[PDB]
């Protein structure tokens, strides 16, 4: 939309659609021009897939996503506990591999929350994940013999909500 | 809305220091279109990489990073384009400024004996700006030597001229140039100089060393001339012209060795005398003066339009000493090389259009739009006016003038008749209509066709007659003395429906009533149906003459007038 | 010259200019001297001079002013060549009346100019010729006399330069050193400003080291 | 004046310390860095002799 007696455009949420090249005239009875402006959408990085919290029975195996994407590219950046990769506590489940990190046969071993800074010249994104390990049956979290109610052609929803240990 | 591209600012022929601060240069092209002016430049008749790092552009601005001798020097020109066409900018030829200083050599002593003068050399290095400011120096640089009779400093060799030497003269002399287009002065060693004295000086005749030659010049020009000899007695130089007067604009000056023209006319072409002399002898000096002229316009061309198939003549004219050659540029190329007499208008001819007139010396440019016309007609802009009033045997015209491209042809038809040249009626070929001596039947409703090759446009009118508007009652001649009051008299019949009114004439000149002077003497009391009389008191010498009664309305006007005298 | 675009400088009958040069880096410091375009050395007086900085100094500008063009040229000893800075013009204006049946403008009080605030301090080598400078701005010309703390000047050495706005000294030895202040006395006012002059020496043979012949 | 003028500043009807590098003086003008309500305010008077 024009803003500023037409001397200002203004535009809602940005994509990489609206990035190119965009121009402006100054019409005039006796003489006319045009200036030009690159537009490039650039980012600072948003969330493509945010790491979930990671739920096993031992011996299963999980795997941390962290993609962010950034124009340019955001730098990813790994921690255990708070603290570098590098010195970290040896572990032979983790497998570190771009922005990836995979637990084979996950144990006991290993349970801390990890941390991931995604960052460019523009800004930065930070993400926490868990792992818990419990052992525990399956547990109702809802009222007992619910009632519910609807008309014919409606779209309708029964809750039942449900967890336990190994994914039931 | 179209519009061509037209020309603010053009480039200029330029110059760049070798060893300049600036390691950027900069040439201008700015212009002015409906469809912004695109840029393009040529270097030395051939194409430029617009994007070197080096090169770059701005607005219309070339700009060149580091210039290098070997690399840029050159004529550039500019072409302005958009969708109409293209145009060229003046030629721009671009330099490096040189100006390396003197050869390092130790310049000789000199020893002359007191009553003969001598000659310096300045010896001009390499220099590419030509404009050289020539002066001398002595031992320390704030120290000038000075124009007499006796010194001078030539302004084209740069050396220094002495007739007659003294005691004064001795010590340390260098030269200096001085290059005020790039703000540099330099000067040459030193050279120690001794006069040995001499009693009862020996006297030499006059001698002429310093000559001013055959020249070509051009109209309006400054222009100069240098004529010096030697002796020991101060030698006395006199300028006359050879068989005709000293042109007005002629100054001889103190030293009287120097003589300027300014506005150099047709007339001054010619030779001109130059007699230098002294107590024992003389010689003489005969040059030739030439008078040229750039080209100047006299009729440049201006933004024109026309319809197509019109047969055209563009009239352009400009004048020089050497007889200009036109040349016709359309869209930056050269198109016609003669008389632009044009037959038969088209569809791709329109656009832009360049007037060159250049001699054996110079050039001069001249850009017109010329613009194609072919619209339908239309009654947008000039419609009809509904209503018009007419009285009984009078001249009444109306006017048909709408907004046709190919000059189209014209009609007026009421209702059920088709009209058309006659006696009392004609319809003259620029559209209105003329009717004499009006009739009750003429009243009704008229309508204009203009009738045009692609498409035509009908307009209404509806024509009202009235009855007319006459005067019963004339005015009747007086004659009276100084001091007197008297009436002029006026009545006139008219149709209710109309609008009227009286006005009072002296002399064929209108009394305005409107402002207090006149007020004094001239009084209006108009009254009844028909009464409209006139009242002057303390009549005057300059009061006596002819009054003139006007009864006024829409549709028409009657006078009638007399003569009142003044005795005493 | 780096070339710049010059607008002229005004102003009203009667007020204080610094006409400024700041040449391009000079090594050695260049000859500083002002010239007219069309070539004429330029009036110095009592009234208006030139710094040994470069700067032109006008303590009250007059009419004449405006007759010529004012421009900055500099010298290089070496390569024997002279740079001159872009001319400047100047405009003066005249609230004088017309006095009927036939200097109808204000007078002022001195002002200090270069020698900002009261104090400066300035470091000479042994030796070495010390120069001074004071300029100032009266509507009547002011004058500038030279003293020291408590002592008499070496009138032997020292000498007015440059109308009695500088003060030049032969070898400075520690003698010389001290305090030294300069007057801009005037018929409506006067000032003083006060420079501490220490004197710092250059090494020089007591008893040069001569060959030994045994 | 001919003999230049000499300067005073006095602070609230008492004498003024010179030089505190808080205060200065420049050609009969008072200067203060960093001033504060707790010290400064008051009525100053120059004394030219
Ligand atoms: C080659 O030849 C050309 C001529 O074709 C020379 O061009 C010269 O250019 C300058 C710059 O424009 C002209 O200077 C003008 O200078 C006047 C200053 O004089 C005024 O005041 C004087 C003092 O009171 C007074 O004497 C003057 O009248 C005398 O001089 C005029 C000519 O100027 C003469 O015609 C009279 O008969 C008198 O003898 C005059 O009152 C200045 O006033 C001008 O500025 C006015 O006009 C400009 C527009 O041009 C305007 O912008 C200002 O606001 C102001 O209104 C102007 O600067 C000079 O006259 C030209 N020389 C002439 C015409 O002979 C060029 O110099 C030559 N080449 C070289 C290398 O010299
Ligand atoms: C129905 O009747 C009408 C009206 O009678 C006819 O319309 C007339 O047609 C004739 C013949 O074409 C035209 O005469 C032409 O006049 C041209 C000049 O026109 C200009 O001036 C006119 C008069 O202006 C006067 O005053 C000005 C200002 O002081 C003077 O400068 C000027 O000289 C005059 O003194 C304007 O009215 C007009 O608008 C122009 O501004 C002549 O150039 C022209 O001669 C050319 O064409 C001839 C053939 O047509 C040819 O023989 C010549 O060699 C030359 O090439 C011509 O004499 C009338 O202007 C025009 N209107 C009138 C008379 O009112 C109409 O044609 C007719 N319809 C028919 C017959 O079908
Ligand atoms: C249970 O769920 C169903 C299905 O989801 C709901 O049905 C919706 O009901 C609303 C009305 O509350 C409907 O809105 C209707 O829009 C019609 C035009 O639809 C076209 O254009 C719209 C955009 O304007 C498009 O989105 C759409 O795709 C269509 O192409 C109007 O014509 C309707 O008004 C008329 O009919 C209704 C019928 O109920 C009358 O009551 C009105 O008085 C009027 O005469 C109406 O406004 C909507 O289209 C329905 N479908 C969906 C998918 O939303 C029920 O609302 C919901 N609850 C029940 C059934 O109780
Ligand atoms: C800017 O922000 C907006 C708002 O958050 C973003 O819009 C989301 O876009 C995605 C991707 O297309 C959508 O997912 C689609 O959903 C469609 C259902 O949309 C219907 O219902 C909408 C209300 O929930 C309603 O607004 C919409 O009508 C509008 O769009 C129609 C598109 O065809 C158009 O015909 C209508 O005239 C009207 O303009 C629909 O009726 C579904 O059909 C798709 O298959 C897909 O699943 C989200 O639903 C949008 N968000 C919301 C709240 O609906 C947009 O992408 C953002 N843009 C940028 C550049 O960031
Ligand atoms: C820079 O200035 C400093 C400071 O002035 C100089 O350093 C010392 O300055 C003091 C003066 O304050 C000198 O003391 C003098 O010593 C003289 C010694 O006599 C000889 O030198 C005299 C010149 O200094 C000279 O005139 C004299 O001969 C004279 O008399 C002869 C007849 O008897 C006659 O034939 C001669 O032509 C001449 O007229 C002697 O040659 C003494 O005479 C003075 O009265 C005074 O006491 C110190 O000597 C200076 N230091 C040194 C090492 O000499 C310093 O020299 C200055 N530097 C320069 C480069 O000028
Ligand atoms: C010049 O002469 C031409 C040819 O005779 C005139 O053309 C038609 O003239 C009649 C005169 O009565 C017009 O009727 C008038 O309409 C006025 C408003 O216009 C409305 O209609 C227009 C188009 O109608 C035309 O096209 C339809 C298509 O279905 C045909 O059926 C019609 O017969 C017409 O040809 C619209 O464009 C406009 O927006 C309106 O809706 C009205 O105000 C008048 O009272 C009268 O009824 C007729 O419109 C003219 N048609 C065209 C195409 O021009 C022409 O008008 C004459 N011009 C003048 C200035 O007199
Ligand atoms: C013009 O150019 C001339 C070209 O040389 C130039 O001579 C002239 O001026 C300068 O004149 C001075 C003296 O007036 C010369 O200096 C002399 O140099 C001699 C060695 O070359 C030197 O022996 C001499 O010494 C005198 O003084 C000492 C005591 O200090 C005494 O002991 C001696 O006996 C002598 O009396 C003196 O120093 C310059 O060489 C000379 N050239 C320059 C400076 O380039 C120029 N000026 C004029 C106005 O004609
Ligand atoms: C073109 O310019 C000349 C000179 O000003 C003028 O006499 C002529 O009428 C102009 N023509 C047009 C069509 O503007």
């Amino acid at each position: 939309k024009f803003e500023n007696f037409n001397k200002a455009l203004r535009i809602t949420n940005v994509s990489e659609e609206d990035s190119g090249e965009y121009f402006c005239l100054a019409s005039n009875k006796m003489g006319s021009i045009r200036h030009t402006i690159s537009v490039r959408v650039k980012a600072a990085p948003y969330w493509l897939d945010e790491p979930k919290n990671l739920i096993l029975a031992p011996g299963e195996d999980g795997r941390l996503v962290c993609r962010a994407n950034g124009n340019p590219k955001p730098t990813v950046q790994w921690m255990v506990n708070g603290e570098p990769l590098q010195s970290a506590p040896p572990n032979p489940n983790r497998e570190v591999a771009g922005d990836t990190i995979i637990f084979r046969d996950t144990q006991i071993s290993s349970r801390a929350v990890y941390q991931c800074n995604t960052s460019n010249e523009h800004g930065y994104l930070l993400a926490n994940a868990f792992v818990s390990v419990l052992d525990v049956p399956p547990r109702m979290l809802s009222a007992r013999n619910q009632l519910i109610r609807v008309i014919l052609y409606n779209r309708t929803r029964l809750d039942c909500p449900f967890f336990g240990s190994p994914i039931p | 809305k179209g519009f061509g591209p037209i020309f603010e600012e053009q480039p200029i022929n330029t110059i760049y220091p070798e060893e300049s601060l600036e390691g950027k240069v900069s040439l201008n092209c700015r212009a002015r279109a409906s469809p912004f002016p695109v840029y393009k430049w040529r270097m030395n008749n051939g194409d430029v990489d617009l994007t070197n790092d080096r090169y770059s552009m701005v607005g219309g601005n070339l700009v060149i990073n580091n210039p290098d001798k070997q690399k840029d020097a050159g004529v550039y020109y500019c072409l302005a384009s958009n969708n109409y066409g293209m145009v060229r900018s003046t030629e721009a030829t671009l330099s490096f400024g040189y100006l390396d200083p003197f050869p390092p050599e130790e310049r000789p002593e000199v020893k002359v004996k007191e009553g003969k003068g001598m000659v310096l050399l300045c010896d001009p290095p390499y220099h590419f700006p030509d404009d050289l400011s020539y002066r001398w120096l002595l031992n320390e640089f704030p120290v000038f030597i000075t124009m007499d009779k006796r010194r001078f400093v030539s302004q084209t060799n740069g050396n220094l001229y002495i007739a007659n030497v003294e005691s004064s003269d001795r010590g340390n002399y260098s030269c200096f140039v001085s290059s005020p287009s790039i703000t540099k002065s330099v000067f040459s060693k030193f050279i120690p100089l001794i006069p040995i004295p001499e009693r009862t000086t020996k006297p030499y005749p006059a001698d002429i060393v310093v000559q001013f030659k055959d020249i070509y010049t051009m109209m309006g020009q400054n222009v100069t001339l240098e004529c010096f000899a030697l002796g020991n007695p101060v030698p006395d130089i006199r300028w006359r012209k050879v068989l005709e007067p000293m042109p007005s604009t002629a100054e001889i000056s103190t030293s009287g060795a120097v003589l300027k023209i300014f506005n150099i006319q047709l007339e001054d072409e010619g030779l001109y005398e130059c007699e230098a002399e002294n107590i024992r002898g003389k010689d003489k000096h005969q040059a030739r003066i030439y008078v040229q002229a750039f080209p100047e316009w006299v009729e440049h061309i201006n933004d024109t339009e026309v319809d197509i198939g019109s047969d055209l003549y563009w009239p352009c004219i400009a004048t020089g000493k050497p007889i200009p050659t036109i040349r016709w540029l359309k869209n930056g190329y050269s198109y016609h090389k003669g008389e632009l007499r044009l037959y038969d208008v088209t569809f791709e001819n329109a656009g832009m259009y360049q007037c060159i007139a250049e001699n054996a010396y110079g050039s001069i440019y001249a850009n017109a739009e010329l613009k194609i016309l072919a619209l339908a007609p239309t009654f947008e802009m000039n419609p009809m006016k509904k209503k018009i009033l007419a009285a009984k045997g009078g001249r009444v015209v109306i006017e048909c003038k709408p907004k046709a491209a190919p000059k189209p042809k014209f009609s007026w038809s009421k209702g059920t008749e088709w009209l058309v040249n006659s006696s009392r009626i004609l319809i003259w070929e620029d559209g209105s209509l003329e009717i004499n001596n009006i009739t009750r039947n003429d009243g009704g409703i008229y309508t204009c066709f203009a009738e045009n090759n692609r498409g035509k446009a009908n307009s209404t009118g509806t024509l009202v007659i009235t009855n007319p508007t006459r005067i019963i009652l004339a005015p009747i001649n007086a004659d009276i003395t100084v001091g007197e009051n008297a009436t002029m008299q006026c009545a006139a019949s008219f149709d209710p429906a109309l609008d009227l009114t009286f006005v009072w004439s002296f002399n064929g000149y209108v009394i305005d009533f409107n402002k207090e002077i006149t007020h004094i003497h001239y009084q209006r009391n108009f009254m009844l149906d028909a009464n409209g009389e006139l009242l002057i008191r303390n009549a005057q010498l300059k009061h006596a003459g002819r009054y003139t009664c006007t009864a006024q309305t829409i549709v028409d006007n009657s006078s009638a007038s007399a003569d009142l005298v003044v005795r005493g | 010259w780096p070339k710049e675009n010059l607008d002229p400088v005004v102003v009203q009958e009667g007020a204080p200019l610094t006409l400024q040069c700041n040449p391009p880096p000079g090594l050695p410091s260049p000859v500083i001297f002002w010239m007219s375009s069309s070539m004429e050395p330029i009036t110095q007086d009592k009234r208006v001079s030139q710094g040994h900085n470069g700067d032109l100094y006008f303590s009250n500008v007059m009419l004449q002013d405006m007759q010529t063009d004012y421009s900055c040229n500099a010298r290089f000893h070496f390569t024997h060549t002279i740079q001159q800075k872009n001319p400047f013009t100047l405009k003066v204006l005249t609230n004088n009346p017309y006095n009927d049946s036939s200097r109808g403008v204000a007078e002022r009080t001195p002002s200090f100019m270069y020698p900002q605030g009261t104090s400066s301090s300035q470091m000479v080598l042994r030796g070495m010729d010390l120069l001074l400078e004071c300029i100032a701005s009266g509507v009547p010309t002011p004058d500038i006399a030279w003293y020291k703390k408590g002592g008499d000047l070496p009138s032997n050495k020292a000498k007015f330069e440059n109308f009695n706005k500088a003060l030049r000294i032969t070898n400075v030895s520690e003698e010389d050193s001290g305090e030294y202040f300069c007057l801009a006395s005037n018929k409506m006012g006067s000032i003083r400003h006060t420079i501490s002059v220490r004197v710092k020496a250059a090494p020089y043979w007591l008893d040069e080291p001569k060959n030994l012949i045994l």
